[PDB]
């Protein structure tokens, strides 16, 4: 767990998440998917403390899927992000808090708009055009401040994302073994296999 | 601040033969540089041809033995007086020890007896319950002195056949009860010479199909 | 360690056990704790083994040079003064606990020195881990106007109390008698009440048991 | 988690041919202050057991109440309370040993070292030790605190092993105990001259001696000792 | 807490409360299940004494427990919601721990187990 | 320790117990805490045995060298040398010293030097762990210009109580009498003073 | 961060009938990592043999130091240093660094060329001499070696028998210690011949 | 400890050492670090001996209860998740466990799951766990191919443990081999490093650092 | 400073040293040469505490160069390694020790043999067929135990070295930006430009 990025463009949300899983002086895995599909048009990437991350992600996934079955209806990305925030807001004052930071990328079908939410382990939620957790932000935010435009296409967003990954691969101390990129739009969620 | 643990010293030793098994232990009980007792037995007959010793912190050792003895009693009540096999006893002891995983019994436990095929068996436990059957095991203060000697003399480690260019190992064989008791006595006299917490007396419990026999020997009292 | 000193009619006697420890391990079973400062001034040492040896040799060396300079036999108070001032200067970091005794032109003397540089005078004294065991015996059996043979008995009894009851002390009893008008007699291994019993078995291996990879002659000559 | 406040020092004891002897001084120290001087630290239970207690005095008084209550509880619905079903030393000890270990296991110990001395119904001598940690052991001689370091060596010269017990009389055994108490008065900074001594014999029963004093002390040689090395005056 | 044993045996060896619960099922609207070679069909009756209904929002008789399992019923409508909810939760719990959706037999066994628990628990019918 | 020094009509008397401790163990039960730095200038030692001995040895050396050049030093001079050592090495010393001496001009004088290294001239002085228990008693019972026998009784009764209550004090009661007549050593054993 | 058990290693010495033996393992590691299996811990200056366990940099430094001092000794004295004298030199040198010591457990072994007497000795890190008739042990498996030697040893062993005893003492002690092993060397020392044997042991 | 298990053409190889340490004290050379859960499931153990042993022995009981209740052998995924969910409950309490759940089922095929005491659960083809994992990785990765034969794969797993047993001070004793196929696990013997090292050195010509 | 390796083959010594210089969350440089030429046939690579490494390397280099001028003669690799060890052995008991680990690869012209010495900051010297400092050893030693042969050529040594770098690039957590490889033989020191 280290690098998770998010970029909201005109018609979609793009999430990039690093593939490396390290413990000690060994990279145990280089093909790890740090994300779960909460609903057909909502995707959550995650990063933080070992064990906590997946346990939390799947717990949220289960709750959202339960809601979908009960109401035969998909929750809006805004509604999901508010639910997730509250869970983390409870967590932080628990005996043992979830040390998990997340990005929630979703496509609101009622508004026909992509939405990207950044929530830290304290339960601090913000809607953003582009987001990142951990040390990634220290490079990507300034880069996106410069190159990002609000009316960009998905293809332009992927090129913008390639520019971030290249910078991280150049200046980051740790080898994060590339990223898995996923796109969230009106047609749902799909994975870019060649990045 | 109150420290709930203490070190009562002493050392124990288990060796398994073909149709017997011994569990020996010195009778000295200590705290710091003082002798509490020159004869305080810590090797106990627990019934069903099982002998047990829990060396380390005596209070925890006595508690454990007391609880296992009680476990044997209730095993008879609940299962129609069935004999508790040595392998079943060992697993039961694991659960006693691990039950206090987060406030452990500070003891090295060894039990000895006969397996269900009538062959000699020795099991050893760490403080939190990991166990293993072995032909040979020393535990306690002077375990580090005695154990490598047992490897050499019981399991014939590092011993090769003369004139075979270190190619053929010395063949493993069971030892007689007479030969085992020699190794026990020599192990404890050696440990007494070089370890201050070991001495006073040696008590050996021998387990055969006939029952549990005892033997006592003097050790140096300095 | 256990060390003692006892005054008598026409002189003074000191004694010591012969155990040397390294944690709970007995490193030396027969080390000499009675040190010669000058021919008729001897010193029993407890505490850090290197320090007691080093500090006694240094002062012993300077006492010899002083004796040659002054053309006089050295005095116990000179050794006492030089030791305490040296030990005090190092603020207890030199862990030497000494019983200093001897005879000189002034008479017979018995002192103790502690690591921090404090000195005490007495007719009977004891230092070391087994000083309480020894002092119990001294307090029970000491009297004024002891003879030579009575003082040796009392001293060795006080050491024995340490040997048996203190885990820090053991093995043998060394004694040194310093009588006025006579040569001091150093009785190395005066008592040996801790002889190792015959081993049950000989562990002499058959020749060729150990596997060898290489052989070579080593050149020690020029 | 505790710290002891008002404390009692050494309790010493030994076996002899027909029974057991136990002793302890009458002091209740408050750190270096020798605060209380009328404290009885030997507590008889029935006519066949004496419990000697060292360490924290508040916890000692709690144990007194438990033993007092134990006698009461044993008498309930028990026609043989003063005969076959009377309290044995082994019963009293095991009870205390159970409590001591349960309390250490709850990280709230009774800050004591206890020696239960007595004679069983079959005439056998009982002498066993237990402390704040729940640690138990038995020996021909037992002692707590400074007693362990100074008394035991002296008492072991009389009874060094099991076979020496029949050879030791009550006269010899008491003499060794009284001597040990003197040595402790010389050398233990939290001890007093006044003490109590108890003898539990299988024939003559329980003899409880109060208001004893250490006597026949050697102090005269002090006048000859001058300075700390050189000084002649 | 209310402890009363409501479901109990009678002299003839019957639990009347369980049998009277079956009468409530017999009162309920008809439901039918027919399974073919490659499909299952769940048919359900809806009584026509209720006109001026809003069929968009009225609770449907067939309920999805998961994306692959469905549950229809006959009897008390309010009671059925409790079983459906429990079944839906268990369906998600099974996916979470076993990493695989429930079998139809498993889901049935769970629902049936809930129904049984209410036949020998105190305070409940 | 329990120590004290008391001036009286004919001169001054120093008093002390004889106990030395390591924790609760009594390392020496017949200690001599009254020590000579000059013919008729003595001191009572409390605190670290090593420090007080090292100090007293140095003071004795200084006063011996003083006597060789300038003749007999005053009791004030001796107290000044003690102070100089205790004050300048206050960070590395644990020594509570009472200086007492007899001049023919100044008669009996008592100076006390606590941990800090300050000097205090007094009619009488008490110090050491066991002194705390006898402030009340000594204040109520002390009188100036007492006789020798009265001063001996005052010290004996005082130290008896200090010993009785303080675990760190005990053994024999040593005393040293400083007058024009000379130097007299006195000793008093438990059997006498305990039952006062 | 315990200097004496970073690199690991063991040395053992024994006396026999008109002979002495000194033996050591070959491991040098950095805690868990084994680095070298050729690191010998026994050196010799003339006929006097010195084994050194502990911190490897100090083992190397002290060897170079005692080579230095024995070379000057020989030039001035016009004779080789004897084991009894060398023992005193080691003690002096170690105690010179009393409050900043070399983290080592040295072991002297040899035969006095004048008297013909077998001699062995051991030291703590600050130079306290531990003389012995029977045997001296040192290193991370000292407890193990003490136990092996105390049981296996007997007096007046012949050189060929003494070799088997010391070799079995070292091997079985080393196998119960994680930081010791990886090979072993045994020196058999007679009055005027010295045989050096490399032992075959398990390489884990 | 050193333990590994890798996936390949012919199923799964699992290899472990047998050493147990208490600090620098070598406590045992004959510990069984492969737990036989059932004829189709294996579990490797590394870390705290009691924690691993107790809980993987407990895991086998939970897997038995599954097949009684469900009339079907538990999946490798479900088995590993029972253990990972268990240790996650004890997170922060100080459990020390590095385990690998290896096995075959019809729906999954050959599968390996890494599970540790801080709650990490990872599916993968190759894993090495323990104090000597890096030493095993070095040999295993540099010689690994998917198209290895059963004979070559067994040897590589054995050789990788040997490599770690040699260099890692806290690994050794003997190598325990296992091979997991569609028909279940097959034991391939206990191999003492005492004899295996010299046998491998001579035949392979490797270990030139050591004095031959 | 992190990865330094060394492999002695039949006729040469090969040193590989990582190019990355990291501080904090930034790779400041990716072309750093962590080595100094002590003499024409002796090369020392180094790794450890920032500042100390280069300061120590150049100090040694100066001393060896001074010796060469004074005697008009090149010191043997053994002699140089002994000098370096003594300097570190002094250092460790100084007020502030040099926290520097080094490898000394050299070709002895008198013996016609390559020599590789591994010396840590404590002054612990060992001659080896292959060596490494830091976490590198935990992967490379076991790998070389398997694949290394004493009679290998320089080309075989470079392939063996490529095998080490590949393993490190696969399993090491940090990105060390490849290695600079240098060969020391009878003809002196030269750098492999394409690795
Ligand atoms: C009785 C026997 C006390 O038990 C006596 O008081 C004797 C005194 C006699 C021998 C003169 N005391 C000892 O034997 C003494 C006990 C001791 C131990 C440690 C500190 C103080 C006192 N033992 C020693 O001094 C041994 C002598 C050996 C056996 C030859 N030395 C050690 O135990 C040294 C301690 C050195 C030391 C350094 C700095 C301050 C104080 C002491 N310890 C070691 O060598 C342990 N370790 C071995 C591996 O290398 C790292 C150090
Ligand atoms: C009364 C008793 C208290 O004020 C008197 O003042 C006497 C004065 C006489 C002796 C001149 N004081 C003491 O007896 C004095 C009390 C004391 C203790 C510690 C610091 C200051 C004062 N006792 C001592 O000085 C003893 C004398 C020795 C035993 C002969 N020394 C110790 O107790 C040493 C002192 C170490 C020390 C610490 C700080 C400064 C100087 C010296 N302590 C130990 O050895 C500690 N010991 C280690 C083993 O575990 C038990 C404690
Ligand atoms: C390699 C060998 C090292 O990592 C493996 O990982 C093996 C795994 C095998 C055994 C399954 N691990 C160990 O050998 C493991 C290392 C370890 C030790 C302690 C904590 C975590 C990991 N060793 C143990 O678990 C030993 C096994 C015994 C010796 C058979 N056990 C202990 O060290 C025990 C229990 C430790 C403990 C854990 C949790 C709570 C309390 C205690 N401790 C002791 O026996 C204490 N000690 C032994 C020496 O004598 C004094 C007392
Ligand atoms: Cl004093
Ligand atoms: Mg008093
Ligand atoms: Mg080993
Ligand atoms: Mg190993």
């Amino acid at each position: 767990m280290d690098i998770i990025l998010g970029i909201r463009v005109q018609d979609s949300v793009i999430l990039a998440s690093s593939k490396a899983v390290t413990r000690g002086i060994s990279v145990l895995k280089d093909s790890d998917d740090k994300t779960r599909q909460l609903s057909p048009h909502t995707l959550m990437s995650f990063a933080g403390e070992a064990g906590d991350t997946v346990q939390f992600a799947e717990y949220i996934q289960a709750n959202i899927q339960l809601y979908s079955i009960r109401e035969d209806y998909e929750l809006s990305p805004q509604a999901v992000s508010s639910f997730v925030r509250q869970e983390l807001a409870k967590s932080i004052r628990s005996r043992r808090p979830y040390q998990v930071n997340v990005l929630i990328g979703g496509y609101d079908k009622k508004k026909n708009k992509p939405e990207l939410y950044q929530i830290d382990y304290l339960g601090t939620k913000v809607e953003l055009p582009y987001g990142a957790h951990g040390y990634s932000g220290f490079y990507t935010f300034s880069l996106l401040d410069h190159h990002y435009r609000p009316d960009m296409t998905t293809e332009e967003g992927l090129d913008l994302l390639k520019l971030c990954v290249q910078e991280l691969e150049k200046r980051m101390p740790m080898d994060f073994k590339g990223v898995i990129v996923k796109i969230v739009d009106k047609d749902g969620i799909r994975q870019v296999d060649d990045f | 601040q109150f420290n709930p643990y203490g070190d009562n010293g002493g050392t124990i030793l288990g060796i398994a033969g073909e149709d017997f098994a011994v569990l020996a232990g010195d009778t000295r009980n200590i705290t710091d540089y003082s002798i509490n007792s020159r004869y305080e037995p810590k090797v106990f007959d627990c019934g069903d041809n099982i002998v047990m010793s829990a060396n380390g912190f005596a209070a925890d050792g006595d508690a454990l033995v007391k609880r296992f003895k009680n476990s044997v009693k209730w095993y008879h009540f609940d299962h129609n007086d069935k004999k508790l096999s040595i392998n079943s006893a060992a697993r039961n002891i694991q659960h006693l020890l691990y039950g206090k995983r987060f406030f452990p019994y500070y003891v090295h436990t060894i039990i000895a007896g006969l397996d269900e095929d009538g062959k000699g068996a020795v099991y050893s436990f760490d403080p939190v319950g990991s166990y293993e059957r072995e032909q040979c095991r020393a535990g306690g203060a002077a375990a580090s002195l005695i154990m490598p000697f047992l490897d050499n003399q019981v399991n014939f480690k590092n011993q090769y056949e003369p004139g075979t260019n270190g190619k053929v190992k010395k063949p493993l064989k069971y030892l007689s009860v007479e030969e085992v008791i020699k190794l026990v006595r020599d192990s404890f006299t050696s440990a007494t010479e070089r370890h201050i917490q070991v001495g006073d007396g040696l008590e050996i419990l021998i387990v055969t199909k006939d029952g549990v026999r005892k033997e006592f020997y003097e050790l140096k009292r300095d | 360690t256990t060390i003692v000193g006892v005054k008598f009619n026409n002189g003074v006697v000191i004694a010591a056990d012969t155990r040397s420890t390294q944690g709970p391990i007995v490193a030396d079973k027969n080390c000499a704790k009675l040190h010669r400062i000058s021919p008729k001034i001897w010193c029993a040492g407890a505490g850090t083994a290197a320090d007691t040896e080093a500090v006694t040799q240094l002062i012993g060396s300077n006492i010899e040079l002083h004796s040659l300079y002054t053309s006089r036999e050295p005095r116990v108070v000179s050794a006492l003064q030089m030791l305490k001032q040296h030990l005090f200067k190092y603020q207890g970091h030199i862990g030497a606990y000494l019983i200093v005794a001897g005879v000189d032109p002034t008479g017979s003397h018995l002192f103790s020195i502690h690591a921090h540089g404090s000195t005490d005078v007495g007719y009977y004294l004891s230092l070391g881990s087994g000083s309480l065991a020894a002092m119990a015996v001294l307090e029970s059996h000491w009297k004024q106007d002891l003879t030579k043979e009575e003082a040796i008995k009392l001293a060795s009894d006080a050491i024995q109390a340490g040997i048996w009851n203190d885990l820090g002390s053991g093995s043998n009893v060394d004694v040194c008698v310093m009588e006025i008008g006579k040569d001091a007699e150093y009785l190395r291994n005066y008592l040996t009440p801790n002889v190792r019993e015959e081993k049950q078995k000989s562990y002499k291996f058959p020749r060729g048991t150990t596997a060898v990879l290489k052989e070579s002659i080593v050149n020690i000559c020029d | 988690t505790q710290q002891p406040i008002v404390t009692g020092t050494s309790v010493i004891s030994m076996k002899y041919d027909n029974g057991v002897i136990i002793a302890a001084d009458n002091l209740g120290s408050y750190g270096s202050l020798l605060r209380f001087n009328g404290v009885e630290r030997l507590i008889p239970v029935g006519d066949n057991t004496v419990v000697g207690i060292s360490g924290d005095i508040s916890d000692m008084q709690h144990i007194e109440r438990l033993l007092k209550d134990l006698v009461t509880e044993n008498a309930y619905d028990n026609p043989l309370a003063d005969a076959e079903e009377a309290l044995e030393p082994s019963y009293i000890f095991e009870y205390l040993a159970t409590v001591m270990y349960q309390r250490r296991s709850k990280m709230n110990p009774l800050w004591n070292a206890i020696i239960v001395a007595g004679v069983q119904s079959n005439g056998d001598q009982f002498l066993r030790y237990v402390n704040l940690l729940g640690v138990t052991y038995s020996s021909p001689t037992l002692a707590t605190g400074f007693g362990a370091h100074m008394a035991n060596p002296l008492l072991r010269k009389v009874v060094d092993r099991e076979s020496d017990i029949p050879k030791t009389t009550v006269q010899v055994a008491e003499e060794a105990i009284v001597n040990a108490m003197r040595v402790l008065y010389y050398r233990d900074a939290r001890s007093s001259r006044n003490f109590s001594l108890a003898i539990i014999d299988k024939n003559t029963g329980l003899t409880f001696k109060k208001n004893l004093q250490v006597e026949n002390m050697k102090w005269d040689f002090a006048k000859d000792i001058k300075g700390y090395g050189t000084q002649k005056i | 807490g209310y402890d009363r044993a409501l479901s109990i045996f009678s002299p003839d060896g019957h639990i009347f409360q369980v049998e009277y619960a079956l009468e409530a099922v017999k009162r309920g609207t008809c439901a039918v299940g027919v399974k073919g070679k490659n499909c299952v069909v769940l048919g359900c009756e809806r009584r026509s004494t209720l006109k001026l209904q809003d069929t968009r929002i009225t609770p449907s008789k067939v309920s999805k427990i998961d994306s692959h399992v469905v549950l229809s019923f006959s009897g008390l409508n309010a009671d059925s919601r409790i079983l459906i909810e429990k079944a839906r939760v268990e369906a998600q719990s099974h996916r979470l721990t076993l990493e695989d959706p429930v079998t139809v037999e498993y889901l049935t066994r769970y629902v049936a187990g809930v129904q049984q628990r209410y036949t020998q628990s105190g305070g409940v019918r | 320790t329990s120590i004290m020094a008391v001036t009286f009509k004919d001169g001054v008397i120093l008093g002390a117990d004889s106990r030395t401790t390591t924790g609760a163990y009594i390392a020496n039960r017949v200690t001599d805490k009254l020590t000579r730095v000059h013919d008729k200038i003595w001191c009572c030692r409390s605190g670290s045995a090593a420090d007080t001995q090292a100090i007293a040895d140095i003071v004795q050396y200084h006063l011996e060298l003083y006597t060789s050049q300038y003749g007999t030093p005053s009791t004030e001079t001796a107290a000044s040398v003690f102070k100089e050592l205790c004050y300048e090495n206050k960070d590395n010393l644990t020594a509570g010293i009472i200086v007492a001496g007899y001049d023919d001009k100044n008669k009996g004088e008592v100076y006390t030097i606590p941990l800090g290294g300050s000097v205090h001239k007094l009619p009488y002085a008490i110090a050491g762990s066991g002194s705390t228990f006898i402030y009340g008693y000594c204040d109520k019972n002390f009188r100036e210009n007492m006789s020798k026998e009265e001063t001996v009784d005052f010290i004996k009764h005082s130290l008896s109580q200090a010993i009785k209550w303080d675990g760190s004090s005990g053994g024999v009661i040593r005393m040293v009498v400083l007058t024009a007549a000379g130097v007299e050593r006195l000793i008093f054993y438990p059997d006498e003073y305990e039952q006062l | 961060s315990d200097p004496s058990s970073i690199n690991g290693g063991i040395v053992v010495a024994m006396t026999g009938k008109d002979c002495v033996a000194i033996a050591c393992d070959l491991r040098l590691g950095s805690q868990s990592l084994g680095v070298s299996n050729k690191f010998e811990k026994i050196f010799h200056y003339g006929h006097v043999f010195l084994g050194i366990t502990g911190l490897a940099t100090d083992v190397t430094t002290l060897n170079e130091m005692f080579r230095y001092k024995t070379n000057l000794y020989k030039l001035k004295e016009e004779r080789a240093i004897e084991p009894e004298t060398f023992t005193q030199l080691v003690s002096s040198s170690l105690y010179e660094r009393r409050f900043g010591p070399y983290f080592v457990g040295p072991v002297v072994a040899g035969i006095n060329s004048k008297s013909g007497k077998p001699f062995i000795a051991g030291f703590d890190l600050i130079g306290c001499i531990d003389e012995a008739k029977d045997f001296i042990v040192s290193g991370t498996a000292s407890d193990q070696l003490f136990g092996m030697c105390e049981s296996l040893y007997e007096p007046n062993l012949e050189p060929e028998d003494l070799f088997e005893t010391i070799s079995q003492a070292l091997l079985n002690a080393a196998d119960r210690d994680a930081l010791s092993g990886w090979g072993a060397v045994v020196y058999i020392i007679k009055k005027d011949e010295v045989v050096k044997r490399y032992l075959k042991m398990r390489q884990d | 400890t050193t333990t590994l298990a890798f996936r390949f053409q012919g199923g799964i190889i699992v290899a472990v050492d047998s050493r147990a340490t208490a600090g620098n004290w070598v406590a045992s050379q004959t510990v069984k670090k492969v737990i036989e859960i059932n004829p189709f499931l294996l579990g490797t153990v590394a870390g705290g001996a009691a924690d691993c042993q107790f809980w993987e022995t407990w895991l086998g009981s939970q897997c038995r209860l599954h097949e009684l209740r469900e009339k079907e052998r538990i999946s490798v995924a479900a088995a590993s998740k029972i253990l990972s969910n268990l240790v996650y409950q004890y997170k922060g309490a100080g459990l020390s466990m590095g385990t690998m759940i290896c096995g075959y089922t019809r729906k999954e095929g050959p599968t390996i799951y890494y599970v540790d005491s801080d709650g990490t659960r990872l599916k993968g083809d190759i894993f090495c766990v323990g104090s000597g994992q890096t030493f095993a990785y070095g040999v295993l990765d540099s010689n690994y191919k998917w198209d290895l034969s059963v004979e070559d794969a067994l040897y590589l797993g054995k050789r990788s443990i040997l490599a770690a047993a040699h260099r890692d001070a806290y690994s050794g004793g003997s190598v325990n081999l296992y091979h997991v196929t569609e028909d279940g696990w097959i034991y391939h013997g206990n191999h003492d490093v005492g004899e295996l090292f010299w046998k491998v050195k001579e035949e392979e010509g490797s270990f030139n650092n050591v004095i031959g």
